[PDB]
């Protein structure tokens, strides 16, 4: 209806209208909020909309409406500002103020309009940017005193200093040019003086709690930047640790000030220093003692239950004794009357740590480890801490996690072991009897039998083995008796795994009991027969794990064994994995690999690997044999995946053996390819039948399961293997046949991108050693490949990975492939480089970068030669503008360094002369002109015609500094960041690209 | 919940998704336990589905006996079937839904369940 | 019933749409169309202490598609900011982010979430995440795809909206469902629509469910 109406600019704007379209939006539902919404969104980004804003403030009665109105303003601010003539922006800059000044003055509105006010004091920040101090050198003495005037006026004025502090200090990095920033902060710094006295006074002189808030607020904002005397050579170190922690209201924010006064940069060699260091300390924690809660404080509970702002209130105590104890504990750790204090406010990080909060628990226990390293370390320093060490060892092994959360689990496990070392028979004896309240059933739980034997296992190695030996056993024994008193499939299951976990973690014992440890294989292979859900699964994980650590030990006789043991597991291998799902079975086999690969002697090795491979090579044999008597037989669901699982099989021993897999490859290599063939023909088929839906089938997604895992198989060996002429000799070129041409004659659907991945791994190992096979490679994926990914940035998203890795392997080691590419399918290939740039996807963007670097090195090798000439002629300009185009269009921020990188090659190509021929054809510059005069040229025009706002002045500024900079990548990258703020405003300084 | 009234007869981990004819894809609708159950008052066999998490219904309608089980093309573990009245987002609508498992074993004993069901609520 | 304003801001395609869409309907949104502006949806849980219901502003994370930008943080009383483990650049902004939406909503919990954490190739590690414990973020590992911590967010902010620590989400309740005829006039159409819902193939084939 009406509402579109406020998006008629030939008419004045109806104020009433746009507090209509506003409420719709903010207090609206369904339709009518999503109108609202697109009408506002057009409003606000009409270039004109600004000069409504006076109206709008004038005007409406709706607070939102003078937001919106504010938000379009700063976009003027921001962007245009300098456009104005001098009177329209002191006109602008006035009108704020004086709206700042009156809702202040106003009691109702400040304390109800605060949105409205912080929005006008940002908007007032933008216009300091702008102004602030060369146009305006009164602003601070003018604010100073406007703060005596009245005390909403004084408040206000704080959150303007807060957000200035922020703006300049905080946020200027990425938003303002290098020498801007400078001038900003020299300036605040400059006028500093005179704000702290304000801000002092305030603190002293009291008694409004809004506004000491707001100034203890802008005080931790200046505590990022400000010298240490301000804090240290003033009375306020005093009225932050005592008075104000007092008090709930001004606490919160004291707190954070003080952890940041304790990150102050400060004199290390001064003693009345360290004595305001520890009595900052001392007063902040009697003040926590005597008005917020005494050491003995349950704080799991008080956390637990919510009230108030606790939460927040405890976090940051945790924030505020981590870092100040992480810098100055030894301040408190000789002095023998400071002892108290230190022990307490570790008490307090103790309690901390008892809080069911992952998070805050993260910070107590980032705190913990360095302390525990420490005292590993610093001489004379562990017996201060015993009793909170012990109190931690409690702590951490309470709250111990799986090893699937690796960093916590590792945060965890070296505090432990830290802790465990500081005191075993501590360490021990918690472990123990928390072990005896499983038994009693006091504390029986899943949770907490789980939580325990992750942290027994945490701890081995750190004990002496004869500790260890007798802790094991008792472990053991207990385990075994807990299993024992557990009824029901589920509990005994719990511990049955849990007693796995705590071997599998002992190896060392494993290694000095042969016999424990073939008993625990044994009983690890009855369990494979287990359908207990989870039982088979850490069976198998337990069997890899243990057989990873001590498999030297399944490969010799041992005394009183008739043979190696790993012969009697290959023996049996058919009852023992009788029962496992294939995943199960594969990892079976992936184990026998890795003890069969500690045989050294190679005829040994062959026949292991030969007595393994049995029962997949019998079944192989079977189905080759009846699969190529009769090509129908592959149809079967079921034969299809039996071959897939033989091929899995030799993926996951091949795994494990690598180089050592070769013989058995050898075995079926041949007939695997002629499988691979078989199975494409196969897939072919059922496209051509039933259309691309063929690929959705089962029947056919079977089939390409055989086809990835064959690559996968070539794959891992050619990673592995250490033969390379046999891998050049009996490999490469029967592979080369069976997988090229069937990937380039499919339609873009059937084609396996494991294709272009196995085609690297051959690349990376033998590319140097198969110069014709390269180009093959090329010929046969490069143009299909490149059709498929060059309409959008989506389709085919594991081709477009693949195929820029392939051409990056292709450009390292074999570049003399790209030199027999006829020149239009060479200008694909560069082409192919740039469109890698403009992806946002990260793996494509980087490898199209490191590309484009590494063709300009391959080209630069060529010396002075046609081929390198007639590059730069064809392509300089391309990879100089295309480079351009992402480093300056916002969105491929992620890519800027290598973009820089790139940017800083081919502009140093030119500022070194190391290009022969003319860049310029004939008659476009006079003939004599350097490349470089040239290059200056085309770059002035290139960003003057893309950037149309930016003067003459910057952009030869801009170049100026870029061609002087371009041997020193962190320098060039800042001149870079200069350029992209100055192109979102209009009238950025040139003499910004002089920063030193 | 209002389930305290109901024997249930068969659960099974499923993944159900929802035929979009305007774009013709398949939508997730939840991931969960799918659950038979009966009315201990009217003998009535009903799905009840609920999603991880959260435990809101993503399926709840009557195992009507008109109802019949399809292939999908794409799977050896899923049944596609038409339900003209499912009341999981309140009102009653008519859906084409497809559920999966987590194998085939688990597709064709839910189909043998989903039949007997049929069968309970022709009585 | 009562319902609470949340705001939810981070990065282009960092997950937030994705994340919102599976709460609404359970659907996973493989496609990345960016959000113009906001998109407002209400999304409702039930819990021990009856329904919530949250006014979901689910806003631009790319500048050219921003809109009001903070225009949409009036009156907001809770946030989620969203970043890609798989993207450090969306973990470096979050700051920016969060600067933004406190500057206009003081006082109010947000959650810290971490989307993506499903892809093997993790960018941002757990130890550099660290953003959260001076500003009193609560912060959670999530997936929308997986949906491993999927309602944690929400679990949050509802209890510390409601004031009640120990708030739970529940089983909404299941209603008997009506019996139906197969009306003898659509019958035929029925035929159609399941023909094409039967040869189009379901979606990631290669999953768990
Ligand atoms: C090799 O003597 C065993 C080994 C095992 C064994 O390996 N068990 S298990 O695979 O982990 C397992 C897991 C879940 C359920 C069931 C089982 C059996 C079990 C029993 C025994 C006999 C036994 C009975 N008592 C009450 C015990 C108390 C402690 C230990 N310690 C141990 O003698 O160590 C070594 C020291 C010198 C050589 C052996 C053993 C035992
Ligand atoms: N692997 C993975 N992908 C995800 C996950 N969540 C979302 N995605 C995908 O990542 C993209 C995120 O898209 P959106 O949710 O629209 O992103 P957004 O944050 O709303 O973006 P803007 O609206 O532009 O701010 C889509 O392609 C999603 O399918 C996740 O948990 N894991
Ligand atoms: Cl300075
Ligand atoms: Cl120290
Ligand atoms: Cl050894
Ligand atoms: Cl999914
Ligand atoms: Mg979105
Ligand atoms: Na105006």
């Amino acid at each position: 209806g009406s509402m579109e109406g406020i998006l008629d600019f030939s008419n004045d704007l109806d104020i009433a209208l746009l507090d209509q379209v506003v409420s719709t939006f903010y207090q609206g539902e369904g339709v009518q909020q999503k109108q609202a919404q697109e009408i506002l969104t057009k409003f606000q980004d009409n270039p004109d909309a600004w000069e409504k804003v006076d109206q709008i403030l004038q005007f409406s009665t709706n607070p939102q409406s003078k937001f919106i109105a504010l938000s379009i303003l700063d976009k003027l601010i921001t962007r245009k500002w300098k456009l104005l003539p001098n009177d329209h922006r002191i006109g602008i800059r006035n009108f704020v103020v004086g709206m700042i000044i009156s809702m202040c003055q106003d009691d109702e509105v400040f304390k109800t309009q605060k949105n409205l006010i912080n929005k006008s004091d940002l908007t007032l920040v933008q216009i300091l940017k702008q102004e602030w101090p060369q146009n305006w050198p009164e602003f601070i003495p003018e604010l100073i005193g406007s703060s005596s005037s009245s005390v909403n006026v004084c408040e206000n004025n704080m959150i303007v200093l807060k957000l200035l502090s922020e703006e300049v200090f905080d946020f200027s990095a990425e938003q303002m040019t290098q020498a801007k920033a400078l001038h900003l902060k020299n300036s605040m710094s400059k006028e500093f003086e005179q704000i702290f006295k304000l801000c002092f006074q305030v603190l002293e002189q009291g008694s409004s709690s809004s506004l000491i808030v707001a100034t203890l607020e802008s005080l931790l904002r200046y505590l990022h930047w400000i010298p240490y005397r301000y804090i240290y050579e003033t009375n306020i170190l005093e009225l932050l640790s005592t008075k104000f922690m007092t008090s709930p209201d001004t606490r919160a924010i004291t707190l954070k000030c003080l952890t940041e006064v304790s990150n102050l940069k400060i004199p290390q060699d001064n003693d009345l220093i360290k004595r305001q260091t520890v009595l900052f300390f001392q007063n902040t924690l009697q003040q926590i003692a005597t008005s917020v809660m005494p050491v003995t404080a349950d704080l799991k509970a008080t956390y637990a239950n919510a009230n108030g702002n606790d939460q927040s209130f405890l976090q940051d105590l945790a924030m505020f004794l981590t870092t100040y104890l992480a810098r100055n504990r030894a301040l408190l750790e000789s002095d023998e009357s400071l002892r108290e204090l230190l022990l307490n406010a570790h008490q307090y990080l103790i309690q901390l740590s008892k809080i069911e909060e992952r998070e805050l628990f993260k910070t107590t226990l980032d705190y913990w480890h360095n302390l525990v390293a420490d005292l590993f370390y610093e001489p004379l320093k562990k017996h201060i801490y015993e009793e909170i060490c012990s109190q931690l060892r409690l702590v951490i092994i309470e709250n111990m996690v799986r090893p699937e959360e690796i960093q916590l689990y590792k945060s965890e496990r070296e505090v432990l072991v830290y802790l465990t070392h500081l005191n075993v028979i501590d360490t021990e004896e918690i472990m123990i009897s928390k072990l005896a309240r499983q038994i009693d059933g006091s504390e029986w739980s899943w949770h907490n039998i789980n939580t325990l034997s992750w942290a027994i296992g945490s701890i081995s190695g750190t004990m002496s083995e004869d500790t260890e030996k007798r802790f094991v056993v008792t472990v053991i024994k207990d385990l075994l008796g807990l299993c024992e008193q557990k009824r029901g499939k589920d509990n005994k299951a719990v511990v049955a795994r849990d007693i796995m976990y705590v071997v599998g973690e002992y190896p060392r014992f494993l290694k000095a009991h042969w016999n424990f440890l073939r008993t625990v294989i044994l009983k690890l292979f009855e369990f494979m027969h287990e359908t207990h859900e989870g039982v088979q699964d850490m069976a198998c994980d337990t069997f890899i794990k243990i057989v990873q650590k001590c498999k030297y030990h399944f490969v010799i006789q041992q005394p009183r064994e008739s043979e190696p043991f790993i012969q009697t597991i290959i023996r049996d291998i058919q009852k023992t994995t009788a029962d496992l799902q294939p995943q199960q079975v594969h990892t079976f086999y992936k184990a026998c690999g890795i003890i069969i690969s500690e045989e050294r002697s190679v005829a040994e090795r062959n026949r292991l690997l030969s007595d393994l491979m049995q029962l997949p090579n019998m079944a192989w044999d079977t189905i080759v044999e009846q699969s190529t008597a009769n090509p129908t037989l592959l149809l079967d669901s079921e034969t299809v995946k039996i071959i897939a699982n033989i091929i899995k099989t030799n993926v996951a021993v091949c795994t494990s053996m690598g180089a050592d897999f070769y013989p058995q490859l050898g075995h079926i290599y041949y007939n695997m390819l002629q499988l691979y063939r078989a199975v494409s023909s196969m897939i072919s088929t059922q496209v051509a039948a039933e259309g691309l839906i063929a690929t959705k089938t089962p029947k056919v997604r079977g089939l390409r399961t055989i086809k990835k895992e064959i690559l996968k198989l070539v794959e891992t060996y050619i990673s592995k293997a250490r033969n390379l002429d046999d891998v050049v000799k009996v490999l490469v070129e029967p592979l080369l046949n069976a997988v090229l041409e069937d990937y380039m004659n499919n339609v873009p659907d059937a084609r396996d991108a494991e294709v272009l991945n196995c085609m690297t791994t051959v690349v990376e190992k033998v590319g140097h050693m198969i110069p014709q096979g390269v180009i093959l490679i090329l010929q046969s994926v490069f143009e299909c490949t490149l059709d498929m990914i060059n309409k959008d940035f989506t389709e085919y998203p594991e081709h477009r990975v693949e195929f820029y890795k392939l051409l990056k392997v292709i450009n390292e080691k074999s570049f003399a492939a790209f030199l027999e590419l006829p020149p239009a399918a060479f200008k694909l290939f560069v082409d192919a480089i740039c469109w890698a740039f403009k992806h946002n996807n990260r793996d494509v963007e980087v490898n199209g970068l490191q590309i484009a670097l590494d063709l300009v090195k391959n080209i630069e090798r060529m010396g002075n030669v046609p081929f390198a000439n007639e590059f730069h002629k064809n392509y300089f300009f391309i990879f100089v503008s295309e480079t351009f185009f992402v480093l300056t269009d916002s969105d491929h921020k992620s890519g800027f360094s290598k973009q820089a990188l790139l940017l800083m090659k081919l502009i140093s190509l030119v500022y070194d002369n190391k290009i022969s021929v003319p860049l310029y054809q004939e008659a476009e510059v006079p003939q004599g002109t350097s490349n470089q005069v040239y290059l200056s040229q085309y770059l002035a025009n290139m960003l003057s015609n893309a950037f149309p706002h930016l003067t003459s002045e910057q952009i030869a500024s801009f170049l100026s500094a870029l061609t002087k900079q371009c041997k020193d990548l962190v320098v060039f990258k800042g001149t870079l960041r200069d350029f992209l703020v100055q192109i979102k405003e209009v009238g950025g300084d040139p003499t910004d690209y002089l920063f030193a | 919940t209002m389930e305290e009234d109901e024997e249930v007869l068969y659960k099974v981990r499923a993944k159900l998704f929802r035929f979009d004819a305007d774009a013709k894809e398949w939508k997730e609708r939840g991931t969960g336990d799918c659950k038979f159950l009966k009315n201990k008052k009217t003998n009535k066999v009903r799905i009840l589905m609920r999603r991880d998490k959260t435990l809101k219904i993503c399926a709840n309608h009557i195992i009507a006996p008109e109802y019949t089980l399809k292939p999908n093309v794409g799977s050896d573990r899923s049944w596609v079937y038409a339900c003209t009245a499912d009341i999981a987002e309140g009102e009653a609508e008519a859906f084409t839904f497809a559920i999966r498992f987590g194998s085939k074993e688990n597709a064709d004993k839910f189909k043998e369940e989903f039949e007997k069901a049929q069968e309970i609520n022709k009585k | 019933e009562v319902q609470f304003k949340l705001v939810l801001v981070g990065d282009g395609g960092t997950g937030k749409t994705t994340f919102v869409k599976r709460h609404l309907t359970g659907e996973f949104e493989k496609k990345y169309v960016a959000t113009l502006g906001v998109e407002v949806h209400p999304l409702v849980f039930h819990t021990n202490r009856g329904p919530i219901k949250f006014n979901v502003w689910d806003t631009a994370g790319l500048e050219k598609f921003g809109g009001l930008r903070d225009g949409y943080y009036i009156q907001a009383q809770c946030a989620i900011i969203m970043f890609d483990v798989t993207s450090r650049v969306t973990y470096k902004n979050v700051p920016n982010w969060h600067r933004d939406l406190v500057r206009v909503c003081e006082n109010i919990p947000i959650v810290l979430c971490g989307n993506k954490v499903d892809i093997k190739d993790r960018k941002v590690k757990a130890k550099s995440i660290v953003f959260h414990r001076k500003k009193n973020l609560q912060y959670y590992d999530i997936s929308a795809k997986s949906n491993y911590n999927f309602e944690k967010p929400f679990l949050w902010l509802a209890r510390k909206l409601i004031g009640d620590p120990n708030l739970e989400f529940v089983a909404m309740p299941a209603a008997a469902p009506p019996e139906v005829v197969m009306d003898p006039a659509l019958a035929a159409q029925y035929e159609h629509d399941l023909e094409v819902a039967q040869t189009t193939a379901l979606p990631d084939e290669d999953d768990d469910l």
